[PDB]
């Protein structure tokens, strides 16, 4: 059994998603484009953090 | 009746096709890809798993010298050390003060945890595609599942469907694949018998039950510490655990075109690459003669609102006069506008409402209902919500069906510049004609 | 939610409490009686 992180707080902007993240433990956040070039990126979040994608 | 169509490989977006048999009421079929599964053919080369170093007890021979015979074990080494004086809990091992020898031998074999903890290296050659399809056939929702190689035909409601082959051969797998449990990695693993110490593939075997083990771990024995009977050794730690601690992101999270990856069997699911042909055979019994189906005349179209959002933001109302009550297919005559409804119920003189989506600033299109065409025109406004969670239901605008109704600025500027150019060319022609006539 | 001011009140003794903590109830796990939820942590603590 592994836990599920809290729901991030999501806001929107012109071709932007702004996510506020509240991890209890170091949580892996990754994202990729779903086109020809995924441009996969990942990072470990240890504390509350705001990410603009 | 045989009908040939092509639909994009996008999953979860329905597409509508028009089965048009002249002399019969046209039909509209809505097909949606629930899943496209690519299952490649895999040939196993070897499996890599944690090794264990089997070290028998040391052989302490005093007033004597031990020798070891070279054995053919996967990675086997003997060393005899001289001048050892081992101690037990009680005292010195034996009377013999010097010239004592200790033979220490060690080899490497697959740990029994290889039965469960292992990573397989496969070769991927070709992919056999399959597809699950939801079809709106004569107002009924039917689900089919069939191979997408263009070879398998599936029959539902006496209608035959041939799906594929997919127009693109792209697959997220390259030639060499590593499968651990459920994570597929795209890695150039070393060939069998060529593994290197401290990396992936240090210990290999053709099959999980094969006794043939290729081990390359730089296993070197070292002299035991004075007054101790232990067997020290210098060995590169297991390459499988090393690979596990730095696996990186598997293909499930980095595959292009948003492919999902599954294992047992290895599948690539919902890859939105290329498109997919579909051939449809419909019985002549399913068709209906035009004289029986309702016919619509005195038909006009008006759009109260249009919003070129990813959802169906546009609404059109069509005034019609129906000869008889019944169902009728509705289809778009342009590729830039997608109609949500597939069939409407019509009776008498009334009006009907349809929902549509588009990307055009100025939506100018035509709608066919019971072989009657109506030209709809509207000005569409952009939405206020920047981001949505669903793919666009409309197709993208290209290079021909472009611009808005306020393209008349382009026409005006082109006409003005062309008029200036025409005036200049006319003046030049007049002058040249005068000069040529004059001599 | 999750920032300074997620829960507010006019005075410490007032019973008028405004709260925007993005509290979403989740499905309990099979075979258990717990009440799971996904709630943005206290913005006051994060500010502290
Ligand atoms: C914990 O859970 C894991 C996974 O859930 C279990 O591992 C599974 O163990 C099974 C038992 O061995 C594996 O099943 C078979 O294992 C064979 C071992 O030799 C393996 O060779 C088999 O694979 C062949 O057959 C498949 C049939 O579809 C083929 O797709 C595949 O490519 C293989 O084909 C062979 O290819 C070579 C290459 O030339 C040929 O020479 C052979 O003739 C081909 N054989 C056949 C039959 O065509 C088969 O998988 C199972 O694979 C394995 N799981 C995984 C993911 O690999 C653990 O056992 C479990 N733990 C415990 C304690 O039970
Ligand atoms: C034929 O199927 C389509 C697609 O729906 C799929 O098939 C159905 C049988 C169900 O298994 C669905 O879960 C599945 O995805 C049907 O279109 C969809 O119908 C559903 C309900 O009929 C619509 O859901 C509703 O949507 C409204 C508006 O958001 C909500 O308020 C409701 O609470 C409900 O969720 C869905 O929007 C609709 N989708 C589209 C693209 O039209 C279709 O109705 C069905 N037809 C027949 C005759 O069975």
């Amino acid at each position: 059994r592994v836990p599920k992180a809290r729901n991030p707080t999501v806001t929107y902007g012109k071709n932007q998603v702004i996510m506020l993240l509240y991890p209890d433990h170091p949580t892996l956040l990754s994202y990729r484009n779903m086109g020809e070039e995924p441009n996969y990126q990942e990072e470990w979040v240890m504390h509350k953090k705001e990410v603009v994608l | 009746y045989e009908h040939v169509t092509v639909i994009p490989n996008t999953v979860g977006v329905p597409y509508k096709t028009l089965v048009n048999r002249p002399g019969y009421s046209p039909m509209v079929l809505e097909m949606e890809l629930l899943s496209v599964t690519l299952e490649p053919t895999l040939s196993l080369d070897y499996i890599t798993c944690e090794y264990k170093t089997v070290i028998p007890s040391p052989y302490v021979k005093c007033c004597g010298t031990a020798e070891c015979k070279d054995k053919n074990l996967p990675d086997y080494s003997c060393k005899v050390f001289t001048g050892v004086y081992p101690f037990m809990w009680g005292g010195a091992y034996c009377f013999c003060d010097a010239e004592n020898t200790q033979l220490s031998e060690a080899h490497v074999e697959k740990s029994e945890s290889c039965k469960t903890e292992f990573a397989s290296a496969y070769r991927a050659h070709t992919a056999s595609a399959s597809a699950k399809l939801r079809v709106l056939y004569q107002g009924n929702n039917i689900t089919v599942t069939a191979y997408a190689n263009g070879d398998h035909a599936v029959t539902v409601k006496d209608a035959k469907f041939i799906v594929g082959p997919m127009s693109s051969a792209w697959t997220p797998f390259d030639n060499k694949i590593v499968v651990y449990k459920g994570d597929v990695y795209n890695m150039d693993y070393p060939p069998f018998g060529a593994g290197r110490p401290g990396q992936f593939g240090d210990i290999q075997s053709r099959t999980p039950e094969s006794k043939d083990v290729y081990a390359n771990t730089q296993l070197v024995l070292q002299r035991p510490a004075a007054g101790t009977v232990h067997v020290p050794y210098s060995q590169a730690p297991s390459g499988f655990k090393y690979w596990l601690k730095e696996r990186g992101a598997s293909l499930q999270h980095t595959a292009p075109f948003g492919c999902q990856i599954a294992t047992n069997p290895v599948r690539a699911v919902n890859c939105a690459v290329g498109n997919m042909p579909i051939s449809i055979d419909i019985p002549e019994a399913a068709f209906t003669r035009v004289v029986d189906a309702p016919s619509l005349t005195d038909m006009s179209c008006e759009v109260p609102a249009c919003t070129h959002s990813s959802d169906f933001g546009g609404v059109a109302v069509i005034k019609y006069a129906a000869s008889k009550k019944g169902k009728c297919a509705v289809h778009s005559m342009t590729n830039a506008v997608t109609i949500r409804e597939a069939e409407i119920e019509v009776e008498g003189n009334s009006q009907l409402q349809i929902s549509f989506s588009t990307a055009l600033a100025s939506a100018e299109f035509r709608v066919q209902v019971c072989s009657t065409q109506v030209h709809c025109a509207a000005e569409c406004h952009p939405p206020k919500d920047h981001i949505v969670n669903y793919p666009a239901s409309h197709t993208t605008l290209g290079v021909q069906d472009i611009s808005a109704t306020a393209m008349s600025w382009v026409q005006k500027i082109t006409g003005g510049v062309g008029l200036v150019v025409a005036v200049a060319a006319l003046i030049l022609i007049v002058v040249l004609c005068v000069s040529f006539s004059r001599h």
